RNA sequence: CUCCGAACGGUAAGAGCCUAGCAUGUAGA
RNA sequence: UGGUUUCUCUUCAGAUCGCAUAAAUCUUUCGCCUUUUACUAAAGAUUUCCGUGGAGAGGAACAACUCUG
């Protein structure tokens, strides 16, 4: 089930990554 | 959570495959029903009119 | 009176009324930047040679 | 003992006024120009021939199709006289330079009919190989392919109320496909015979629909069964309905019965007469519609005489 | 007097043997 | 009041938008014609391309030199 969101991209491949 | 970056394509080139030969649909279709009206005989001089 | 230039002069003459009589269009148009999109595209790149 | 029996709409009876016969050949299409001044009007000589409304003279001959032209759509929102023929070519012949400026194609075999969508930029011709095309004007190509008929699709009818595109096959099926989607969103539970005629009264109500024999109203949302038809079993090819809440029903028989939107009752429901040079058996209103001013009605018999039918003022006709 | 043409409508038809300039960039344990 | 430039994107262009001028398509015409495309040019209108014009949006270079008033 898709779930779209609208949220940045700078900022959650940011915190996922530190 | 996964993100959808379209990549950028060339847009100076020939197609990467041929002609698509799969199936994009299913051939059953919803066959709605008439319901429009009871059909039955006209009269006894109908095979004679 | 060379015999070159006479027709010469009057087919210059020629397409110089042909490509006025029929050959005025007001010349619409509504789209521009054909290039330009390749320019804007991730592979190529502009420099000076 | 008739709900709503003893308060009918009024309608006065017409009366013919001018026969113009000048093709050659059954006409099968008739059309007016909105500005009330021309009248387009095809024929069997493969020449969509456009004459006066008022004066009622011959006013063009334009030719080029090589079979019936059995379409004559006039758009209203571009100066273009489409025109649909039998010989699987949508000529759509501008009036700009009165010749052919787009010729576009993609049907399998003869047209029925054409209608031009008021908003969307698109030309609805009804083809008859096996459905319909949506053909982009001023761009020379197909949007979609709507194909939800069993049978070739004669009727067309592209409202801007309405959010599909009412089709009317043959197949004793109406259809209502979508314009973005294509398939039918909702079919018709009434004419039993194949349909082949469709109206559209947007004055003070929905549209409606017809049918041969057991003809019905429907609504543009999605369909809703008002009352059915009278007493008119023919062949019917024309459906024409004006604003005042006249009902026009061309047959083929050439019984043309004129009745009521509301009311529904026949008021006039003469018969018109024929050519010297014509069969005893041949008059038939193969298509009707109104002038663009409301006044004097048009329709083109098979008995190659487009006839104008005018009104007339008269009280003594009280229906029970 | 100085105006200059190109392709298709064309070489067949077959038997046994012989040698070549080419292309894809995988999941798996 | 306050900015010379330059590059991206959003409309309408009825001004020789082009002080010059290509190709294709559609409807009619001529010449050859032998199957066809490549053909010859007269009329009209439909696209594509070579380009352009005012008016809002985002970057770079002294925007500060102080331009008109």
């Amino acid at each position: 089930y898709a779930e779209p969101a609208h949220i940045n991209d700078f900022m959650f491949e940011q915190q996922r990554r530190t | 959570v996964i993100r959808m970056v379209e990549m950028q394509k060339d847009p100076m080139e020939p197609p990467r495959f041929k002609i698509n030969k799969k199936i994009p649909r299913g051939p059953p279709s919803p066959p709605a029903p008439v319901m429009h009206s009871p059909s039955r005989k006209m009269t006894v001089k109908e095979q004679q009119e | 009176q060379p015999v070159k230039v006479r027709v010469s002069y009057q087919k210059l003459l020629k397409y110089y009324v042909l490509n006025a009589l029929k050959h005025r269009p007001p010349k619409a148009q509504k789209k521009r930047y054909l290039f330009r999109s390749f320019k804007a595209t991730k592979f190529f790149q502009s420099t000076k040679l | 003992k008739a709900p709503t029996m003893p308060k009918p709409q009024w309608h006065p009876p017409w009366k013919l006024y001018r026969v113009i016969s000048g093709h050659l050949g059954w006409v099968r299409c008739i059309a007016v120009e909105p500005g009330n001044q021309w009248f387009v009007t095809g024929s069997a000589d493969r020449t969509i021939k456009i004459w006066d409304l008022a004066s009622g003279k011959l006013k063009l001959s334009l030719t080029g199709h090589i079979s019936t032209v059995r379409g004559v759509i006039v758009s209203t929102r571009s100066p273009y006289l489409f025109s649909c023929g039998e010989d699987k070519q949508v000529k759509c012949w501008d009036l700009e330079y009165n010749k052919v400026i787009r010729h576009y194609h993609g049907h399998l075999s003869a047209v029925y009919g054409l209608d031009l969508h008021p908003t969307i930029d698109v030309l609805v011709t009804c083809s008859r190989d096996s459905t319909a095309r949506i053909w982009d004007v001023r761009t020379k190509a197909s949007v979609h392919t709507l194909s939800g008929h069993t049978n070739a699709v004669a009727t067309v009818r592209c409202q801007a109320a309405e959010p599909q595109i009412i089709t009317g096959s043959h197949d004793t099926t109406i259809r209502l496909w979508d314009l973005v989607a294509g398939k039918t969103r909702v079919t018709l539970t009434n004419h039993k015979k194949s349909v082949r005629a469709v109206v559209l009264h947007p004055r003070h109500y929905t549209f409606a629909s017809g049918s041969p024999d057991n003809i019905k109203q429907w609504k543009f949302p999605d369909g809703s069964f008002i009352q059915n038809l009278s007493g008119h079993n023919a062949i019917i090819n024309t459906l024409t309905v004006n604003s005042d809440g006249v009902l026009v029903s061309g047959a083929d028989n050439g019984t043309m019965h004129l009745w009521d939107w509301r009311t529904g009752y026949n008021f006039q429901r003469v018969h018109a007469a024929v050519q010297p040079g014509s069969l005893d058996s041949e008059s038939g209103i193969f298509a009707c519609a109104f002038d663009q001013s409301e006044s004097r009605l048009l329709t083109a018999e098979a008995d190659k005489t487009i006839k104008v039918y005018r009104e007339d003022d008269t009280a003594t006709e009280e229906t029970h």
